[PDB]
C-alpha cells in the first residue's frame, strides 16, 4: 500500500536551507520515501524497546477505577464526575511551532498511534521524532541543494540526492541500510 | 520530471 506524504514539510525545510532552490517531483518522492523509512525504523525500534521494558504508570484511568472501588455509590458517582470535569478542563484549555518545527508533531502522533507501535504514546516522542525527521531532512536537502548549485541548476533532481547521500559517509551508511 | 509545488 501507500505511506504518508511528508512532501509539504520537505518543501518547507527545503525553503529554509536553500530558499531559491527548487525540487523536482521524483526527487520529492525520494525524500518522502526517506522520511517514511526513517519513521518506520525509529518507530519500530522504539516500539521494540517499549514492549521489552514496561514501567508502571499511574494515569487518570487507574485513579478513576480505584475511586470507583473505594468510594460508596453516590459519592463515587459525583467524585468521578468532578474528576472528569477537572481533566477535561485541564485539556480543552501550535505544537510544532511550540517546538519550533516545520514537521507536524500532531501528525507524527496520530501515526505513532495508528501504526500500533504501542498501546500508549507519550508526549515529546512526536516532538523528538519529528525533530529528528526534520533534522535529517534538513541535512539531506542542504547537501543535495549544494550539489544542485555546484552542478549549476536551479532545482534538486534525484541525481543530486544520489550525489549528496553517496558522498557523505554517515548519510550513505544510514540510507544504504 | 516536473517541478514540485504545493497544492490544495
Amino acid at each position: 500500500s501507500r505511506k504518508e506524504s511528508y512532501s509539504i514539510y520537505v518543501y518547507k525545510v527545503l525553503k529554509q536551507v536553500h530558499p531559491d532552490t527548487g525540487i523536482s517531483s521524483k526527487a520529492m518522492g525520494i525524500m518522502n520515501s526517506f522520511v517514511n523509512d526513517i519513521f518506520e525504523r525509529i518507530a519500530g525500534e522504539a516500539s521494540r524497546l517499549a514492549h521489552y521494558n514496561k514501567r508502571s504508570t499511574i494515569t487518570s484511568r487507574e485513579i478513576q477505577t480505584a475511586v470507583r472501588l473505594l468510594l460508596p455509590g453516590e459519592l463515587a458517582k459525583h467524585a468521578v464526575s468532578e474528576g472528569t470535569k477537572a481533566v477535561t478542563k485541564y485539556t480543552s484549555a501550535t505544537r510544532s511551532s511550540r517546538a519550533g518545527l516545520q514537521f507536524p508533531v500532531g501528525r507524527v502522533h496520530r501515526l505513532l498511534r495508528k501504526g500500533n507501535y504501542s498501546e500508549r504514546v507519550g508526549a515529546g516522542a512526536p516532538v523528538y521524532l519529528a525533530a529528528v525527521l526534520e533534522y535529517l531532512t534538513a541535512e539531506i536537502l542542504e547537501l543535495a541543494g549544494n550539489a544542485a548549485r555546484d552542478n549549476k541548476k536551479t532545482r534538486i533532481i534525484p541525481r543530486h540526492l544520489q550525489l549528496a547521500i553517496r558522498n557523505d559517509e554517515e548519510l550513505n551508511k544510514l540510507l544504504g541500510r | 520530471d516536473p517541478s514540485w509545488h504545493p497544492s490544495d
